[PDB]
């Protein structure tokens, strides 16, 4: 009369693993003898990676930008001697870091329009209401809409490599690859109505802050608005107060010379974006990149000190079994 | 102390005839129920949090919140109005019966339930009575009646009643001649067996005939009258007082310990969330003090919320933390422990060993809200003829043994007298040859003060200076009347005192010549002392359902008597001897999976939710959540549901054909250890000490300003689906860890959650959809996923976070 099924009468084939000291005191070395290893592989190649960070935020009377803290007739610009001891040779990334800066604020990661931004036409005449008060100036919508779009990131930035003589060689920085490329492809998009992009931004108004309209933000076609590499970079909010935005690409020369070569050089900022009102600090990274990124200690330290503690506690405890 | 005329002929207010077993009427029943839900600290909570995000602020969205609280009431409110309309659909079938009434010189024919004090009844042969009678009449002489009480003693032996000697002549023969009568009793009591009356018949002139009355002559409801073809009482004592409604005491409700325990838990996850609230709201206005800390000319209020009332924002913001934290407390926990029990609660009416060829029947799951409490009995409350003695049953004595191994105590609460009742203990195993018996009958205290005495040359003088297996008490409900009802009359050294410390010092107790109430009151005071004992009451008779109601899990036996007490009941057994199966094997692992899945749930939101909580002291204290909210949503419903859903419906925490064998494995869960305080700091630190490796182990691996080979800064959003890709594998982890009876449903489910998180995020992480207002989390498990060093931080964070489980198993498993 009762159902006699392997399921009903709780009777199912298990597998019942027995896990104990005798069997899991071997994994304690597998670890052991596979993060150490691994820890000292990425700990070594973040000590390979060649970096200088230049705070050009002035705030100190002896800084050179201390002229561009409050300016009387500005476009303001400064100078900052800097010196590379050791060459880069590989390829060299220029960021641009801002600190007490809370992008990942909860007003401000939403005050975006995520349709407008993929080329939506009804989107594009009629902005979301979460980019407020950045959605409408002098009753028109703005092209850009949001806080996030409205405080874009406006210095600009070039190196200068002084030869044997005072005469200063510039070197070549390129905007295009420093978004994701999934992003500039797909997730933003221009108007789609014509081929001139001034008349597909009609009934639109610049940002607040914007000096230039969102189609002037570049000369080049597949760069102008929307789709900007340096728009696309900042629209991609930080996830902490103190965060790094990709700027420019310093890549690699076709005969092995090295990519930056050591001696004096200058950074030439143009001192656009004001930090100092939120006690905000402004600075420039040069870095080389490895299979890992940048240079970050953690991770190679964090692969050592788990496993050592872990080959330890395996020889501790196994040991202890060794008792008999 | 009552007047009652005989023929309701003179020389009010009185109940009527009426029993009612119900709770609800069936026209205020949601008034009534919703009401105590929602009394309820955690129904009540549920609603002002879905209030909240409704009307102030929500993370993720409102319909996740009312959705699963309004499962949760409409399934209880069904459980709880099926459960009492089948109590009226009993008090039916017992009023609106047929009764014949000699209202006016001939036999009327009313139901049950319109008797009225002082008519006379007449009951043909095996014709139940409608009420205490008092018999005045045969049909034939001698003016006896043979009466067994099958549904008040238990037994089934035929008493004798004996009609009064003035009436025994009326038979049929102007019985109605305005009989003239005053039966003068006594106010309706519980004893069964007590009752003094008097009767003043009247003669053709004038008569002062008074007979004195006792309980030879009441006719007592729900005892069928046999071998008499046809009596005539008068009814007494009409509903909700006869001797038999007198001793039910009614069902009030039956909570587990692990839903006592799931109420303490969430009184201590709703500080924990008052507190992750308080603490964010007054560092929210700590950090906003500085004028460049809110509206730092990069993000401005529009000037709405320049305007809002300074004190009516800190109030809000408060709400505004608790609907983000909220998650601490889940309402999957709810939704998943019904359909746990519903499900779980299958395996007892499947079960081919609870199956009886004689009644062609097997086990019965009355209400599946006890699962867990099958594993956690102390006491074990038996019925003596019909579930113990059939002689005994096949293995009465082998199933009272493996009670004992098991660390239960056995007592036998019978209503049979103590001389057939006696002996049969000492068949059963439960009285030994060298166990001196500690005796409270009638026939050692025929006193008023001497069981006093007896109560202490028994306890202060006998058995409690000493040995656990040699004193055995006995005791009668004449005498347990004086110690339970005359405990008010002394405090010094209390009756009720003196006599329960000789009980937990005895190896069994044995009462005997129980009323059905007395066995009520047995297994209430158990349940009162030195903490709380868990009691199991089991019995197959009618008058076993009062204690069948009062014990914390009661079974009903499937017998000779009837389907009384199975459906009274919460399990039913169709013999004693799968008491040993019902809760050894199904009782442990009945608990150990619900248990589990408790102290799982809080943990593994705590996980979730310590790293968004976190995550404010480096936003302006915004409430800006740390994840997706596409994750938040799906977390409790996609991602880590249904593991731990198959472990709660098959896992033997120890193989079941092992945990019959060996009953000393009954102990191991014995006070609630797996959900006590011990365990419970286990739980709580390990969540908390994971979920700051989870968000300060990807801190810190953010710190590098690119994790790629093309350096390419993450964002937010990426910040927050390495967090939560840590936490799925580390909570999903730490169960297949907890995992020792692995099914192929078990494989399916822990390796499909964790295939399903990352097939999931590749689906709704690649497309524009578009339905969504942001676009926010297109690609960011893609990108994420193209980054070496991003592997490599997720593999060591779910091992540095399931470190404290994989040490703690190699001390668990050795010395
Ligand atoms: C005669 C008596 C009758 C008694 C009948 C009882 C029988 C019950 C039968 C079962 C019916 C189930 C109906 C479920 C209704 C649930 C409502 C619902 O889904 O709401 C959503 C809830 C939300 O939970 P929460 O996230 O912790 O809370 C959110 C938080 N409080 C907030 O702020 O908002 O989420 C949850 O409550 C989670 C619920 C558990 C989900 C388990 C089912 C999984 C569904 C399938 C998911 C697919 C996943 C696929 C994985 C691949 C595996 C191979
Ligand atoms: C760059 O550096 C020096 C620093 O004074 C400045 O004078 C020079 O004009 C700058 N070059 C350009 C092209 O602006
Ligand atoms: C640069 O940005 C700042 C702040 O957004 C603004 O005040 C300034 O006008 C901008 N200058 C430009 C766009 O050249
Ligand atoms: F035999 Al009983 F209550 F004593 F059913
Ligand atoms: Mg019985």
């Amino acid at each position: 009369r009762p159902d006699n099924t392997a399921f009903k009468q709780q009777r199912l084939p298990a597998w019942q693993p027995i896990l104990t000291a005798g069997t899991v005191l071997p994994i304690f070395f597998i670890i052991g003898l596979i993060f150490i290893p691994i820890g000292i592989g990425i700990f070594v190649t973040s000590n390979n990676i060649r970096e200088i960070e230049i705070d050009y935020t002035g705030t100190e009377p002896s800084s050179p930008c201390n002229k561009c803290l409050s300016p009387d007739v500005t476009p303001c610009f400064c100078t900052i001697n800097f010196t590379l001891e050791k060459s880069f040779e590989g390829n060299v990334f220029m960021y641009y870091g801002l600190s007490n800066f809370y992008q990942n604020h909860r007003r401000y990661v939403k005050s975006r329009d995520d349709s407008q931004l993929n080329g939506d036409s009804s989107a594009l005449l009629n902005p979301s209401k979460e980019c407020e008060p950045y959605r409408r100036n002098e009753d028109k919508p703005i092209a850009p809409c949001g806080a996030i779009m409205n405080s874009m990131f406006n210095d600009t930035l070039e190196l200068f490599l002084i030869g044997q003589d005072s005469y200063p060689i510039p070197i070549a920085l390129k905007k295009k690859g420093i978004a994701w490329w999934t992003d500039k492809n797909v997730k933003f998009r221009n108007p789609p109505g014509g081929d001139n992009l001034e008349e597909r931004f009609k009934g639109t108004t610049k940002p607040v802050n914007w000096l230039k309209p969102v189609y002037m933000l570049d000369s080049d076609p597949d760069n102008n608005g929307f789709i900007n590499e340096d728009f696309i970079v900042w629209m991609r909010t930080a996830a902490l107060p103190t965060f790094r935005k990709l700027y420019r690409l310093i890549e690699r020369k076709s005969d092995l010379h090295p990519t930056l070569p050591a001696g004096r050089y200058w950074l030439n900022v143009t001192y656009n974006y004001p930090v100092h009102y939120f006690d905000g600090r402004k600075r420039m990274i040069l870095s080389t990149i490895s299979w890992m990124g940048g240079k970050n200690p953690f991770l190679g330290i964090a692969y050592i000190a788990v496993g050592s503690i872990s080959f330890l506690l395996g020889v501790v405890l196994l040991v202890i079994n060794h008792k008999y | 102390t009552r007047t009652v005329f005989v023929g309701n002929h003179p020389v009010q207010r009185f109940c009527d005839n009426r029993i009612v077993s119900s709770k609800y009427t069936l026209w205020n029943f949601l008034p009534k129920n919703l009401f105590e839900q929602f009394r309820r600290i955690a129904n009540f909570y549920f609603l002002i949090i879905f209030l909240v995000q409704v009307t102030v602020d929500t993370p993720t969205s409102p319909v996740t919140s009312g959705l699963p609280l309004f499962f949760v009431i409409t399934v209880t409110a069904i459980k709880q109005g099926y459960e009492d309309w089948l109590r009226h659909r009993a008090d039916n079938e017992v009023n609106k019966s047929t009764v014949y009434i000699i209202e006016n010189a001939k036999r009327v024919r009313k139901e049950s339930e319109k008797i009225k004090v002082g008519d006379v009844v007449e009951v043909q042969a095996d014709e139940t009575f409608p009420c205490d009678l008092i018999l005045l009449s045969s049909c034939t002489t001698d003016g006896t009646c043979y009466v067994t009480t099958a549904s008040l003693d238990g037994e089934s032996n035929c008493k004798t009643h004996y009609a009064v000697r003035d009436t025994i002549a009326l038979c049929t023969a102007e019985s109605i001649d305005t009989l003239r009568a005053a039966i003068e009793c006594e106010q309706p009591q519980p004893d069964l067996y007590k009752f003094v009356g008097r009767i003043n018949i009247y003669s053709n002139s004038l008569e002062a005939v008074a007979r004195s009355l006792g309980p030879e002559n009441l006719l007592l409801k729900g005892a069928t009258l046999k071998n008499t073809e046809k009596i005539y009482g008068v009814a007494v004592y009409t509903g909700m007082e006869t001797k038999m409604a007198l001793n039910y005491q009614g069902k009030s409700q039956k909570r587990s310990a692990v839903e006592k325990s799931i109420n303490a838990f969430l009184i201590v996850y709703l500080f924990i969330l008052l507190t992750k609230a308080a603490v964010c709201t007054t560092l929210k206005y700590v950090w906003q003090s500085t004028p460049y800390n809110d509206e730092p000319w990069y993000n401005q209020k529009t000037q709405k919320e320049r305007e809002t009332l300074k004190v009516l924002k800190m109030f809000t913001d408060f709400l505004s933390f608790m609907v983000l934290f909220n998650f601490i407390i889940p309402v999957s926990m709810y939704v998943t422990v019904e359909m746990q029990k519903f499900l779980g609660s299958f395996f007892i009416s499947w079960d081919k060993d609870f199956y009886d060829e004689e009644i062609n029947e097997g086990a019965l799951v009355n209400t599946s809200d006890l699962n867990e409490e099958l594993g956690q009995v102390d006491y074990v409350f038996t019925d003596k003829t019909g579930t113990l003695t059939e002689k005994l049953q096949d293995q009465a004595a082998e199933t009272i043994e493996a009670l004992h191994a098991a660390g239960l105590k056995v007592w036998v609460l019978t209503g049979d007298k103590m001389e057939t009742a006696k002996s049969t203990c000492y068949a059963c195993r439960l009285f030994q040859t060298n166990t001196e018996l500690l005796e409270l009958t009638t026939k050692t205290i025929e006193e008023s003060e001497r069981k006093e005495d007896r109560l202490h040359e028994l306890l202060i003088e006998y058995r409690k200076k000493l040995e656990h297996q040699e004193y055995g008490l006995i005791i009668d409900g004449s005498t347990l009347s004086l110690i339970l009802n005359s405990s008010q009359d002394s405090s010094s050294n209390n009756y009720k005192s003196i006599f329960l410390q000789i009980c937990m010092k005895c190896t069994a107790v044995l009462c005997c010549r129980m009323a059905p109430l007395q066995k009520a009151q047995i297994v209430r005071m158990v349940k009162n002392l030195k903490g709380s004992p868990i009691t199991l009451s089991i019995g197959d008779g009618a008058n076993d359902v009062s204690m069948i109601l009062e014990s914390h899990v009661g079974i009903g036996i499937k017998g000779k008597e009837g389907r009384q007490a199975a459906r009274n009941s919460d399990y039913s057994v169709p013999k004693f001897k799968h008491l040993k199966k019902l809760l050894l094997a199904h009782g442990h692992l009945y608990y150990v999976r619900i248990a589990h899945l408790v102290q799982y749930f809080f943990y593994k939101n705590l996980c979730f939710i310590l790293p968004q909580f976190l995550y404010q002291f480096f936003c302006g204290f915004s409430q800006q959540p740390l994840y997706d909210a596409a994750y938040l949503t799906m977390y409790n419903i996609c991602f880590t549901s249904l593991p731990i859903l198959a472990y709660s419906l098959l896992e033997q925490h120890i193989n079941i054909d092992t945990l019959t064998s060996d009953p000393r494995l009954y102990m191991k869960i014995s006070g609630n250890a797996m959900l006590q305080l011990g365990p419970f700091l286990y739980w709580t630190f390990l969540a908390a000490f994971e979920g700051t490796v989870f968000f300060f182990g990807t801190y810190f691996l953010f710190q590098t300003a690119s994790l790629e080979e093309n350096g390419k800064v993450y964002g937010n959003w990426t910040f927050g689906t390495i967090v939560f890709t840590v936490l799925v594998f580390t909570v999903t982890l730490k169960l297949a860890l907890d995992t020792r009876f692995w099914t192929w449903i078990n494989h399916f489910v822990i390796w499909g959650s964790l295939a399903f998180y990352v097939f999931f995020s590749f689906f709704w992480g690649g497309i524009i959809w578009p339905f969504l207002k942001q676009q926010r989390m297109y690609f960011v498990f893609a990108q994420m996923l193209s980054s070496v060093s991003t592997w490599l931080a997720i593999i060591l964070l779910i091992f540095i976070s399931l470190f404290p489980e994989i040490l703690l198993i190699v001390l668990k498993n050795v010395r």
